[PDB]
């Protein structure tokens, strides 16, 4: 594409300075580039890539949010008619929103899942996979959500399943995957206790497995265990 | 929100 | 433009709903489209206008400064070569930057100056187009950037002698003015004595005139005041 | 950075 011209270490190295001044559709085009050159991704590089997008969809969805939170006050009883803009420019942010979704996946099937060998990589992918038709999901509202909803539950899934037979339970990926499947089931799937349940089930394993840590891999575990713990005190 | 990595 | 088809008082709606949900480059198109229909800003209208390209422009230079400075730590005596990524990379940010002061000084100068009458309106846009050409001048390193000084320090002067004659001295367009010439005196210049003695009788003129004020207008002069005295104090 | 507005 238009990064076709540019060499996979400079732009690997740009995603870096992107990162550093803040610049994350830089950073994110910059990755898509690197991907586009056909050869698997390290797992700094893999890195990368999901900070990149994360934060460039992140911003889409808080936006998204305020849009929709405008456009639901505008619906209501006593409101006066403002005309077709907030529902214009709330579907603006949406397609956006959705174009990028459409490119990380696109990206994991063409081709990074399929050459995904080792349980790191190939779960890493996957929970991508689960987290961008999530991100569709949140916004769907037609004849395919269903689907949508889905393709997420199946991906997330599959990444489960792999991590559970190829990973320790203490595992950072093994457990950002569970956190958020466990999102997923509460927030799309009105799946509250199986929500609880996945994220309890996934705390105590881990905690049974921080015994044989060392110091920098206890503090990356128990890191994202406090998230699980988080989720779990607003859910009850 | 709840969180999400 | 990509604007010209949707009405005025939509853009101007939809300006003000990319500012709620904090997408500016979004808001900055919409205003620049308002603009482009030809007709006269008025005062909320200018400062959504100014809001917008502000945070656009903001974020740009607080990225070119991150990169400026890797770039000046691989110049220096022991670093090792890196090849041209960072320079390139600043490049593209600086370009960018450029484009979007051109950009507003294109607005100010097509046509929204020349049909400014008002002293509020025209002294707000005298500071716009020095505040663009201040911004040019701090990534200008070429044989144009003594005239790219000049023609910061030009508008600044124009709008100065207007808001003197024609403005009370708490009045905030004219605070701010004074406040903002004052920083291209200081680091722009390299007239350090002449931003603390601006910003000093700008302060100090104010002060005397507040017992004229509402509540409300006391409130609005007092923060810029706070903002002089802010920079007096990092100055001295 | 000094203040701007
Ligand atoms: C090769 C690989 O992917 N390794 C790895 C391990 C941990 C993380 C990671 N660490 C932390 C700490 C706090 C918050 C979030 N994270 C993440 N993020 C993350 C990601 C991007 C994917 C899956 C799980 C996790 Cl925890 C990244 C990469
Ligand atoms: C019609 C008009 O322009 N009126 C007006 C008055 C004040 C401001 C303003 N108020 C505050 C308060 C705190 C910080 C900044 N500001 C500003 N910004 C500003 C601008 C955008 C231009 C000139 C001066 C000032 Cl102070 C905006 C508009
Ligand atoms: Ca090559
Ligand atoms: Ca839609
Ligand atoms: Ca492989
Ligand atoms: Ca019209
Ligand atoms: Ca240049
Ligand atoms: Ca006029
Ligand atoms: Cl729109
Ligand atoms: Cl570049």
């Amino acid at each position: 594409g238009a990064m076709g011209s540019m060499e996979r270490a400079s732009l690997i190295q740009k995603a870096k300075l992107a990162e550093q001044a803040e610049r994350y559709e830089d950073m994110a085009a910059f990755m898509k580039g690197a991907v586009e050159k056909g050869e698997e991704l390290s797992c700094e590089e893999r890195n990368l890539l999901s900070v990149a997008y994360k934060n460039v969809v992140g911003g889409q969805r808080a936006a998204w949010r305020v849009l929709s939170s405008i456009e639901q006050k505008s619906n209501e009883e006593g409101s006066e008619e403002k005309g077709p803009e907030v529902r214009e420019y709330r579907e603006k942010v949406e397609t956006e929103l959705q174009g990028v979704c459409d490119t990380v996946l696109g990206l994991l099937d063409s081709h990074l899942i399929k050459e995904a060998g080792d349980a790191e990589s190939r779960v890493f992918y996957l929970k991508m996979k689960g987290d961008y038709y999530r991100y569709l999901a949140e916004v769907a509202t037609g004849d395919d959500k269903k689907r949508i909803i889905d393709s997420a539950r199946s991906a997330y899934q599959e990444a489960m399943d792999i991590s559970k037979k190829e990973m320790p339970p203490t595992n950072p990926i093994r457990l950002g995957l569970a956190l958020n499947f466990s999102v997923f089931h509460y927030e799309i799937a009105n799946s509250p206790e199986e929500a609880i349940s996945l994220a309890k089930t996934t705390f105590d394993e881990a905690m049974a497995d921080l015994h044989t840590l060392s110091e920098d891999s206890y503090k990356d575990s128990t890191l994202i265990m406090q998230l699980l713990r988080d989720n779990l005190t607003l859910w009850t | 929100f709840p969180a999400t990595v």
